[PDB]
Order: C-alpha cells, then structure tokens, then sequence
RNA sequence: AUAGGUUUGGUCCUAGCCUUUCUAUUAGCUCUUAGUAAGAUUACACAUGCAAGCAUCCCCGUUCCAGUGAGUUCACCCUCUAAAUC
C-alpha cells in the first residue's frame, strides 16, 4: 500500500480529473530486491590504503 | 489622587478641562527645552521617576487628571490625525516615550472594541471558487487495512522470531548479550 | 574539527571502543523492519524519479509546448 | 547551444582592414549612464573573418558568432554587409543614393 | 562553490533564539555548514506547542518530491517527520522506540503493583 | 514665550496693531517679528502683520528706540496688506518657485494635515496668513527681507481654479487618490465651455527640478530631510 | 533646474513607461533617419523620446542609429534566426511606429502577465528568511506561537539554565 | 596569469613517487596477533573481528 | 427551479434595488494623504470620466455569493496504534504548495493517540493564514466579534464597518461569517437602518436574507417611504419567485396585480404589519396626487 | 536640511569653517535586577589540555565543519563537459 497521505492524495488527484476507480493505489516492489547487506561487493571499485 | 480615576472620560466634559484647554488639544502649548534648532529624534523616556516629576512635565504627566485608558475616546482622538488616522510620533506633541507607548497600546485596543473609528478597507476574497468536493476537505474512502483495524504495514506490529535465527544471533554475539525481550504490550501502559 | 595532519590525544591512545551488546529478538525485528522500510521507500523515490523526468520531457518535447511553438511561429509568419 | 560566443549577431563599422582575411569592425551600443539617466554610446573591438577580404574602411556590415573562435580575437564572421561606403543602396525602394538623395529615381523603374 | 564528492539533502537547519529553537526544512549540499547555504527551502517546523498546543509543521510536498526525483537524500529526523505526516511509512526507530517505552512503562506498572 | 531662540527676537508677537488714524481697528491681526539689527546708532526692524484669513503684509520700521521701530512697522505694515488666495483655506493652490534676488523659494501644495515644514520664518508668515499645510524650501542667499519680499510675490500671484477655467474656458477637474476615480469638478467657467479639448500632450516640456526628481527616484540619501519634529 | 530640453525624458519613470517589450528574437535594431526633412519628422521624434524606452525594457538589445544615409527613414530588426524586418517609417509619427514595432516583434501582454506570475512564484510566502528575501524572518512572529525570548521571557521550566 | 610550475612539478612528483613506493599486500594487510594491531598504521581492528 | 442567489435574473433585481451612489460609493477614505491632481476637461471629457467611475463602482459593488454553511470535515486517514502515548502534543502538517487553490489544499493532523485526519475548518483557516497570510485576516480572532462589541458597533451605525471586518476575517460558509452577517441584518431590521447598507455590496445578501425568512415588511416600508416605489414591486416581484407556492402569489395571479397591486396584495395576504404597508401606501399615492 | 553662528564702520553677494541629528570604538565619572543579541588591536610569538572517528580486518572520513582578512577583479551569466547523488 501507498503511504496513508500519498494514497490520499492520489485518490483526491483521480477525482478531480473524473476517474471514478475504486481500486486502490499500489507501489509496485517486484523492480526493488533488497540484496542482503552482506553480499560481495565491487572490489574492482574499492580504494586502497596509501603508503605512509 | 484624581476623583476621575474610575471615569476619566468625565475630565474631558468638565469645566476645568475648558478653563485649562478651551478647544485646542491637550498638548497644543507644549514646547520641549533642547539644544539646536533640530531637536532629538526621541522624547524623554519618562516625566516621572521615582514618583518625582521632571522640570518640564509633557502634555499627559503635566496634567495628573488626564488619563490614558481606551474608554477615554476623545482624549486619545486628540492623538490621532484626523485626516489620516495615523498616531502622532512622540516628537509632534512632546509626549514621553512612556506615555506615547501607553496611548499607543490605549488606542489599538479602543480601536480593537469598536469605541474608536477607523478605515476599514474592503477585501477581495481569499479563494477563486467556493467548490468543497475536493478530497483534502471531502472524505477520502477508507484503506482496507483501516476497516480491517490491522496496521498500515503488516511490519508495524511485533512478530516473535524462530528459535533458530535468536540461537544463530546468540552465537554471533556470544558473550555481548541482553536479556530477549518479548512481545510488547499490546496498548500503551497506564 | 581536527584535520589529518593534528596529531591524536595521548589520552586517548588507549581507547577501545566496546560494542554494545545486543538484544537478539529486538534485534531481527528491527533488521526485518528496515529491510521492509527501505524496500518502500526506493520504490517511492522510483516513482518521484520517473515524474520528475516525465515533468522535464512534457516541458521540453510535450505536444502542449509544441503546439505552442507551432502557434508562434505562425504567428510571427 | 550553437555557439560558445556570447554575441551571436552584432552591427558595426569597419575600421581596419590591414590583416589578412580579418576585419576590425567598430560595434556601438547603448549604456545607460547611472546618475545622469541619459544613454551613451559604449565601444567594442570585434575582429570578423572576410574569407574574399571584400570589406572596407567606413561600411556597415552585420557580423555573426561563429560556433567556435577560430582565433584568440576572431570569433565572428561577416554575414553581410548592410551598407557599403559610398555604395548605399536604399532598402525601402532598392535604388542607389547617394546620402539622402537618389542617384536613379524610383519612378525611372 | 565545487566540493569534493557530497550530494543533495534535505535537513533541518536550526534558527530561533536560545532556549526557543525553531527549523527551515532546506534541500542543501551535505558538505554546507547546517545554517548556511540551501538550494531551497522546501518547509519548517516548529518543536515548540503553541496557543493552540499544535506543533506546526509546512511541508512543500511538491518541492520535495522534485528534489527526491533529483537524487536528494533525507536526514533521519526528516524520515521521522515525513512518517509522522503519511508521507513515508513509520520509520522504524519510531515503532522501536514506542515499544521500548511500552516495555519501560510496563516495568513501572509492575513496580507500582509490587510494592 | 520665546521666539525662534531664547535669546531671539525673531518670532516673538508684538500684539496687535494699533487702532489707525483711519479710525479702523485691527484686533483681529497678530504681528510677528522676523528680524531686529542694529544700524550703524539705530534699530531697524522687520515685522510682519496678518489676522490669519488671507489678509498679511510686513513692513520696515527705523528709530533710534526699538519699541518705536516696532510701532512704526506694525502701523506700516497694516496699511500695505497683501490678499493671499488659499485653496480650501489650507493650503496653496499650486506649486510655486521663485527666484528674488538671489534667494530661491520653492514651495509644495501639501495635503491636509502635512503640516508646515517650512523655514521657521515662511511658518510663522504661513500662520499670520492661514496657511496650514505647504511645503518650502529655500535656496542661494537666506535674507530676511528677500526671503520675505519673494515670498509674498510669489503668493500673491498664484492663479486660482477659477481663474484657470475662466482662462482655459474649461471645466477643471480634481481627482483624489483616496476618493478613488471619482472626477470632482472644483471649477467650471463664468462664461461658455470651450467644445475641443486641450492637446494631449504626449511629453510635456517642463522645467524639472533634480532635488525633486532625485527624492522621487529615492537616491536623496540626507540624514537631515524627514527628521521628527514638534508640530508646526 | 535639470538641464536639457525635455528633461523628463531623463528619469526612471519614464524609461519605464514604454510598452515595448522585444520577443527574445530580436538581437539588432538600427534606425536610419535623416535630420532634415518634414516626412522624417516622427522617425527624429522616434529618436528622440522613445529610444531610450526601448533599450531600457531591452537591455541586450543592440540599437544603432544612422544619420542621412538613405533618402527616407527606417527601421531595420535582425532576428537569431537570420530573418531581417524592414519597417518603413516615412510619413508615421512616433506613436503608430511604437505601435507598429509593438505589434510586429514586441511579446504581447499575456506572455508579460505570465512572466510576472512566474517571477510571483519564486518568493514563496511561507518561507522564513531575511527580509530581503522572505516576508518573516521567525516563526516566533506569528500570532499564537511562543514568541522571541528577546521581547518576552520564556517561563523558567522551558529554559536550560533551570532544567540543568 | 601568472603561471604556478611548483605545483605541476610537485604533482607529477608526487604521483611518480606514489607509483613506485606503492605498500604491497604483505606489509598494508600484516597483523600482530598479540595486540592486533597493524604495524604497517599501528590502527588496531576493531573488537568484533579479534 | 427555485432561483439561486447568483442567477442573471435575481441578481440584476438585486443590483437596480441596490443603487449606485458614486459619492458614498468612493467617500473620502482617512488614510495617508497625497497632493491630489488636476486636468482640464471638456463636458464630453467630463461625462466620460463620470461613466468610467460609474462603471468602477459596478466592480466595487460585486454582491459576495451567499454560501451555505459548510459541513464539519471528520475523516481519518489512518490509525497507528503504536504511535499511541509517544507525543504530548499533536502535529499539523500543512501542504505549502504554492499553485494549489486552498480549498484543495491537504492538511492533516496527527494526534497523540496515534491518529492521522483531515484538519477541521477552523484549523485549515488558521493554518492557510499562518502560512498564505491574507491583508485583514488575524491567526486568532478579533475581540470585536464578541456580542458585546458588536452591539457597541452598532449603535454608532458602523453595520458596513462590521461586515467589511466580518469578510476579511471569516470565510464566506464559514459559521462565524453566517451568524455575525445574521446578526447585523437583523440589527438593521430592528432599527429601519437599511438606508446603511444601500450603493454597498451588501445590501443584495441582506435583501435575500430578508426574503427568505420572509421580513420584508420593514425594507418594504422603506423603499415607500423613500419613494424607490419600483425597488417595493421588485421585491414583492422577487418575493413571489422565491415563494411560488405562497398565498401572495396566488393573490396576485387571480387578482392580476401589477404594480402597486402587488404590494396591496403581498400587505393583504402575507405581511405582519400589512396595516401600516397599506397607510404607508396611501399616503405616498396621496402626496402623489398632492404634488 | 525647515536650517543656524561666524568676514565689514555698515549693506549685499560669494565662499570656507563650525553648530543642531543618528550610529560605532575608546577614555573620564557613575552604575540595581531579568531576558536577548553581540564580543583580541595585531596574517606578531605561543606553555598547557582537548577539537576525528567508525567499523568483523577491506575501505570510507579526517579534502567536511570551525578560523582569519594577508593577498586580491578565480565569485556572476552563457557554451561545453569531468567528478558526485539518484
Ligand atoms: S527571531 Fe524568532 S525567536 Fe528570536
Ligand atoms: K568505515
Ligand atoms: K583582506
Ligand atoms: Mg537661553
Ligand atoms: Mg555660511
Ligand atoms: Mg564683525
Ligand atoms: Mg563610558
Ligand atoms: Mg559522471
Ligand atoms: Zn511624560
């Protein structure tokens, strides 16, 4: 579900142009895959310490 | 000790009051002592200090019968330009800086009840169109979760774990635990 | 603040930084909850995303804004 | 997006002709004095590319920004010129004059 | 101004007086000093309850949204806020927070009960 | 009281005129002093007379005794009364600059209750005369009696309403910022209405003044202009 | 006085009375007219009172005038585009060439009512700031809310020195 | 302008220097097991990992 | 249908019975003061600046619509439970989107109990002033609007004042617009002070509130005494429309009443003080035929 | 500037200087309370204590914030286009 006030403002936004749908308004989370926070990363970006 | 303390008003219709001043305003004969022929851009702070009056007492401490109160409408007209209802800046009459403020404050608040006439301009109004069918002040139609009674999220509420993931997080943190909390309580505490 | 070059405080050399212990049921829930939270909130920062770049080619190449750039020329004809 | 030359089409009057396929041309604009409130004319240099060296000194000629300076001072190059020196010809009747009388009459044609 | 790496946030920046604090909500660079520069302002907020006993928030939901559509991050007392408005899901040190109070109040009760 | 300073003649009253041996009484005229020298000894002073409603004049009295000076110019003055035509009997009925000699005089119709901000001798002048909302500036040499001489030429010969319709033979229209667009017509002439309008001037060619053009423009920067003041 | 003829000419309100606004084709405007001779009369009264309205509603607009080059007056507009506007000024006063030039190439008052809106937008009422930029500096200046501590004491419980 | 060679001068030195004195894996990633410390920077890790 | 206040016909009755004053209409306002200016015109010139003025006028005399009063906004949006004794103190988040017109503008609270809704009337009012601060419009009320005041503004026949204040400071459907508008209007019944509000722009509402409450009688003694006999029939005429179904009407359809027939019949079928409409009457006809 | 004092035996003109107004620093004398704002003269030299960590090791940050006004048209607009965020 969409967030309480964004729904909200959404349905309000349908009404004023016409659109009577009844159906609710819905974020799509099949595009975002939270990746585990531990999953190798790009060593090929990451630094290296400098000589000193 | 002034006997129109109560209804100051009353001073301003008396006899007195038309020996002393006739038509002319309060402060109309007042002059202020200075040196040069461009006088200080700011009136004395106050007549009275340490209820002791200064050589040269302004147009309302000079006079102990006078009083500053927002009933006394004709006493504060005087203050007021007729033409174009501006409150007079303490240098035009003399007044203090104490005294001024107390006419100011007496003149917004007689304004403020009606007593004392002033422009009111006429407005446009605030909105192009009256309509009220909007949904930010129209009712928006109920979330299923809100007829439900359930959170907005499912993840709002406490879920207890597996066994086996709190054993797995025992193992990581060995020795660097607390006590596990269980569910919380359903309501606020009272 | 201090710059890379300030050398560190000796009383300070000696200054382990103990993590804090953890509540293991406390611990889940909260990693379930941000988990679940950042997922929505990238898909609302898409959506924000994608009106913004809709917005900027209705400006740019909508049919309102060339109707109106064919409306001009015609009239300056 | 054109051209990284700030001034894309300028007016002016030649006033050197003594570098190779490169006129120095004189361009006058209006600048308000501040306390005065009364417009003055301000001077600019402009160094124009005459690739036929078909410019000379005194004749009005339009410049026009060229999309990359082909030199450290050459950043424009003539369009046209408006008004030849001593070979005007009048745009609203097309016919030769010379100053405000016509060297052929319009009626001739 | 060219800062080395950084990135657009929206934050409070922190003005009033001491004693009475009050916030511009502002989209600024990450590296600018927190009352300093601002691309813009996108609201405010005011922490402390007044006549009415209502903490006022003005929020520029447009704004906003252009500017997390431009890339721009959030502070977390923003998360928090925009969570309290609808605007975002809670954030989840809010409804951690409210059961450890919960749990706190409860030990409270039970000592009160105890005694 | 004291006149302009403590220690000044200037602005001091001398009563009212002496009854003349015309057998005219003058109690509704004040006199005023504008200026008292020593002449090398005798006294010449400088008064000026006026009974507040358009009737003023000034006068110079020599003698050797200073309250005789007075006399004499007071009973001078009388006699040589300028009328001064006031427009709602407040103010002037258009703006006025002068030259006399070397003083410049310019003065600004004013608005009721603008009061007089004017050099202290062209207030008290006004207040003999009835005038009580003006503008004037004074510019080049400040002397007394040119100051006065200018002043009261260039009053006397300000052109009223009616004698612009009269002239223009045309109906002469005020308009009021705080009476909205409303035409009040405050003149109209004596004789027929002239049928064609007057040309519409596309740009006037006036003779402007660049103090006034510069406060308009707001580049007038004085610390001493719009100071508060004590009523006037 | 100020000097010159015509001095009025020579202050801002009158810079600013003109109503001619250039679209943003227009780069260069050259005016060609001859000193002497009674069918120039407005072209040299164009000159005159209405150049200097012009360049100052069109600062980046580069105009240029020519004296006794050509037998009659005109008006020459060269656009970004390359396209040349030629106006013929002969017999016209300076009023109908200030008309003309507002019809043919001056944006006409809805676009500058729409500018000004745009420009409204910008200064957004609700923003708190200096007030250079925003109508308040504080919210501690509206009504209801709990105001300066400079003008009013705050009570002794809101304050640190006294909740430490 | 007037032209500022030192830096050019001490920038390409700094890189050619940089490039031939790189730190090898053996001496950046080293550890003393009984302080656990590295001695290449003399940064201890941090306690979760000892 | 029943005619509504703002329909072509209703309102042109109501402007004619208003009149147009061009003295009171533009009265010397006190304010700040500049030397005013002059111009030398012809009869024509004259008489174009008069109709330019009348027609200034006409856009100052624009009647407000008459509104009804709004409907209290009670919605929720949601209920966090969890969010329950966490907050002492309720949040007002305001949208401040500049180009949204304000009865479109969202505006919520978040309670401490947890619950997100829509702001009230009141709340959206003063929020919209906090934030779109409006000339003449005070965050809190004016003390004038008490009872007390108000009958004080009355006695000094200062009604114009009270609903020049009562515009600026409330809304049009707002409640506190209604019942401070009912009440001057019946103030000025009471007290015959309807010559106050004529060449103003709202004497229209307070005829159409007189209508429709049926209390006319007042402003129809009025109008014939001040001998604006037309606006008397207009209002009878205005009467019957919004009152089809009424016994005046009907009285005038059998009757066939026109003219001041209609006010005879309007005294004889449903006036409260028909008896004096009908001396009055005679006695304008008798100076009439007098003069 | 609404101006004023001052040249001469005297008048007028020209012209300077100063007075009246509002700020800031310092000095003399004097000084009760509360809140708020502001706060080395010196790009002269500095005792001493702090001002940069985080983190399962890698990296990241310490290039920021904070300071000063020595030097001084590198700051603004357009074109083009790196690095950075999404
Ligand atoms: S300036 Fe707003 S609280 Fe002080
Ligand atoms: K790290
Ligand atoms: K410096
Ligand atoms: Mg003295
Ligand atoms: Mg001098
Ligand atoms: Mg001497
Ligand atoms: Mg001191
Ligand atoms: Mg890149
Ligand atoms: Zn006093």
């Amino acid at each position: 579900p969409y967030p309480p006030l964004l729904r909200a403002m959404i349905i309000a936004e349908r009404q004023k142009n016409g659109d009577t749908s009844t159906e609710e308004p819905m974020l799509n989370v099949q595009r975002i895959r939270m990746e585990p926070w531990d999953y190798p990363a790009k060593q090929e970006d990451k630094g290296r310490a400098k000589g000193t | 000790i002034s006997p129109y303390k109560d209804e100051p008003w009353k001073y301003l219709e008396s006899e007195e009051y038309q020996e002393r001043y006739g038509s002319r305003p309060v402060w109309a004969d007042y002059r202020r002592n200075h040196k040069g022929g461009v006088p200080p851009q700011r009136t004395r702070k106050t007549c009275i200090r340490r209820n002791k009056v200064v050589g040269n007492p302004c147009p309302i401490c000079r006079d102990h019968k006078l009083h500053v109160d927002f009933r006394n409408v004709k006493l504060l007209e005087q203050f007021v330009c007729a033409h174009t209802g501006i409150i007079f800046y303490a240098p035009y009459t003399g007044v203090c800086v104490k005294q001024h403020k107390r006419l100011t404050q007496a003149i917004q608040k007689a304004r403020d009840h009606g007593l004392l006439i002033y422009h009111i301009p006429q407005v446009e109004p605030r909105d192009l169109d009256f309509s009220t069918s909007h949904g930010a002040v129209s009712a928006t139609p109920p979330a299923p979760t809100l007829v439900s009674g359930d959170p907005w999220y499912p993840w709002y509420n406490w879920k207890q774990p597996p066994e086996r993931e709190l054993s797995r997080l025992r193992r990581l943190y060995q020795g660097h635990l607390q006590e596990e909390s269980g569910p919380p309580p359903e309501s606020m505490p009272k | 603040r201090k710059t890379r070059h300030d050398p560190l405080a000796k009383s300070k050399i000696e200054r382990v930084n103990m993590p804090p212990a953890v509540d293991p049921a406390e611990f889940f829930v909260l990693m379930e909850r941000y988990q679940h939270y950042r997922q929505t909130v990238r898909a609302l920062r898409m959506e924000f995303v994608s009106e913004v770049q809709r917005k900027v080619h209705e400006a740019r190449a909508g049919v309102l804004a060339e109707r109106k750039a064919l409306k001009d020329a015609a009239e300056h004809r | 997006v054109r051209s990284s030359v700030h001034a894309r089409w300028i007016v002016g009057k030649v006033i050197g002709t003594k570098m190779q396929k490169t006129a120095k041309v004189r361009v006058t604009r209006l600048v308000l004095d501040p306390y005065l409130l009364k417009y003055f004319n301000k001077r600019k240099t402009y160094f124009a590319h005459d690739a036929l060296q078909q410019c000379t000194v005194g004749d009005i000629v339009l410049l026009r920004a060229l999309p990359v300076p082909r030199a450290k001072h050459v950043k424009h190059e003539l369009a046209e010129i408006v008004f030849k020196v001593g070979k005007v010809i009048d745009p609203v009747t097309g016919k030769p004059c010379a100053g405000t009388t016509y060297l052929e009459s319009p009626l001739s044609s | 101004k060219a800062y080395r790496g950084g990135h657009l946030t929206i934050r409070l920046a922190l003005g009033g007086c001491t004693n009475r604090p009050f916030y511009r909500i502002v989209a600024a660079h990450n590296k600018c000093p927190r009352d300093g520069r601002f691309v813009e302002q996108l609201g405010s907020y005011d922490p402390l309850p007044n006549s009415h006993g209502e903490k006022l928030v003005a929020l520029n939901l447009d704004r906003i949204r252009h500017w997390i559509g431009c890339g721009a991050h959030l502070s977390k007392p923003m998360e928090k806020l925009l969570g309290l408005a609808g605007f975002f899901p809670l954030h989840p040190m809010m409804i951690t927070n409210a059961e450890r109070l919960r749990r706190k109040r409860a030990r409270e009760v039970l000592l009160a009960s105890q005694k | 009281e004291r006149g302009w300073s403590g220690n000044s003649w200037g602005g001091i009253s001398l009563g009212p005129p002496d009854p003349g041996p015309c057998g005219e009484t003058y109690e509704d005229f004040d006199t005023r002093i504008l200026e008292v020298r020593n002449v090398f000894k005798s006294i010449r002073v400088l008064v000026a007379v006026g009974n507040g409603k358009g009737a003023a004049g000034f006068s110079i009295g020599k003698a050797t005794d200073r309250m005789d000076a007075f006399r004499k110019a007071k009973n001078r003055a009388v006699h040589h009364l300028h009328y001064i035509e006031r427009y709602e009997d407040h103010t002037i009925f258009h703006d006025i600059s002068l030259r006399f000699k070397r003083t410049h005089i310019k003065m600004k119709k004013q608005p009721k209750g603008y009061g007089l901000r004017c050099h202290r001798a062209i207030i008290t002048i006004c207040r003999l005369i009835g005038i009580k909302d003006m503008y004037a500036k004074v510019s080049g040499s400040i002397n007394m009696l040119s100051l006065t001489q200018g002043l009261f030429r260039g009053l006397s010969r300000q052109e009223t309403h009616q004698q612009l319709a009269d002239k223009k033979g045309l109906h002469v229209v005020e308009i009021r910022e705080e009476c909205g667009p409303l035409p009040i017509v405050v003149a109209s002439p004596r004789g027929p209405l002239r049928k064609d309008p007057e040309p519409e001037d596309e740009v006037p060619d006036v003779k402007l003044d660049w103090e006034d053009v510069k406060t308009a423009q707001g580049m007038k920067r004085s610390v001493w202009s719009n100071l508060k003041r004590a009523a006037t | 006085p100020m000097k010159g003829r015509f001095p009025i000419r020579r202050t801002l309100q009158y810079l600013s009375q003109g109503n001619v606004v250039f679209k943003d084709s227009v780069k260069v405007m050259t005016v060609n007219y001859n000193t002497h001779g009674e069918l120039g009369e407005g072209a040299r009264k164009f000159v005159f009172f209405n150049i200097p309205q012009i360049q100052y509603k069109n600062p980046w607009v580069q105009i240029m005038m020519f004296k006794n080059m050509t037998p009659s007056p005109f008006l020459r507009f060269y656009l970004d585009s390359g396209e040349q506007v030629l106006v013929d000024v002969e017999t016209k006063s300076n009023k109908e060439i200030m008309e003309h030039i507002r019809k043919i190439l001056g944006k006409n008052e809805e676009t500058l009512r729409e500018e000004e809106e745009e420009k409204k937008q910008l200064s957004h009422p609700a923003n708190f700031g200096p007030r250079k930029y925003c109508l308040r500096e504080c919210i501690c200046e509206v009504e209801g809310q709990v105001p300066c501590p400079s003008l009013v004491p705050l009570p002794k419980e809101m304050r640190g020195k006294y909740k430490a | 302008v007037r032209p500022r060679l030192i830096a050019e001068l001490a920038r390409r030195v700094r890189a050619l220097r940089e490039q031939l004195n790189r730190p090898r894996d053996s001496q950046l990633y080293a550890v003393d097991y009984e302080t656990l410390t590295r001695p290449f920077s003399g940064r201890r890790l941090p306690v979760r990992a000892w | 249908k029943k005619p509504t206040f703002m329909d072509e016909e209703v309102q042109s009755i109501l402007t004619k019975m208003t009149g147009l004053n061009l003295q009171k209409t533009f009265k010397p306002a006190i304010q700040e003061l500049k030397p005013p200016t002059y111009k030398l015109m012809t009869q024509a010139q004259l008489e174009e600046a008069t109709r330019q003025a009348v027609e200034a006028a006409k856009v100052r005399l624009k009647m407000p619509p008459v509104l009804e009063e709004r409907v209290p906004i009670n919605d929720v949006l949601a209920e966090d439970k969890i969010l329950e004794g966490t907050e002492t103190t309720k949040y007002v988040f305001t949208d401040i989107s500049y180009s949204i017109p304000h009865r479109e503008r969202f505006i919520v609270v978040r309670e401490p109990s947890g619950t997100l809704r829509k702001a009230s009337w009141e709340e959206r009012d003063r929020m919209i002033q906090v934030y779109f601060p409006k000339e003449g419009r005070k965050i809190l009320t004016p003390i004038i609007f008490k009872e007390e005041n108000l009958r004080t503004m009355y006695s000094q026949d200062r009604h114009v004042d009270v609903l020049n204040l009562c515009f600026a400071q409330f809304e049009p459907d707002s409640t506190e617009y209604i019942k401070v508008h009912h009440k001057t209007y019946e103030d000025i019944d009471k007290r015959g002070k309807y010559d106050l509000l004529r060449s103003t722009r709202y004497f229209g509402g307070m005829v159409w509130y007189f209508v429709n409450n049926k209390k006319i009688d007042g402003l129809l003694i009025d109008q014939i005494q001040r001998d604006l006999i037309d606006d008397a029939t207009n209002l009878v005429q205005l009467y019957h429309v919004l009152h089809p179904d009424g016994q005046s009407a009907q009285g005038a359809k059998d009757q066939a009443a026109e003219g001041i027939n209609l006010i005879k019949v309007f005294a004889k079928t449903e006036a409260q003080k028909g008896a004096y409409i009908e001396l009055t009457l005679q006695t304008y006809q008798e100076a009439l035929s007098r003069h």
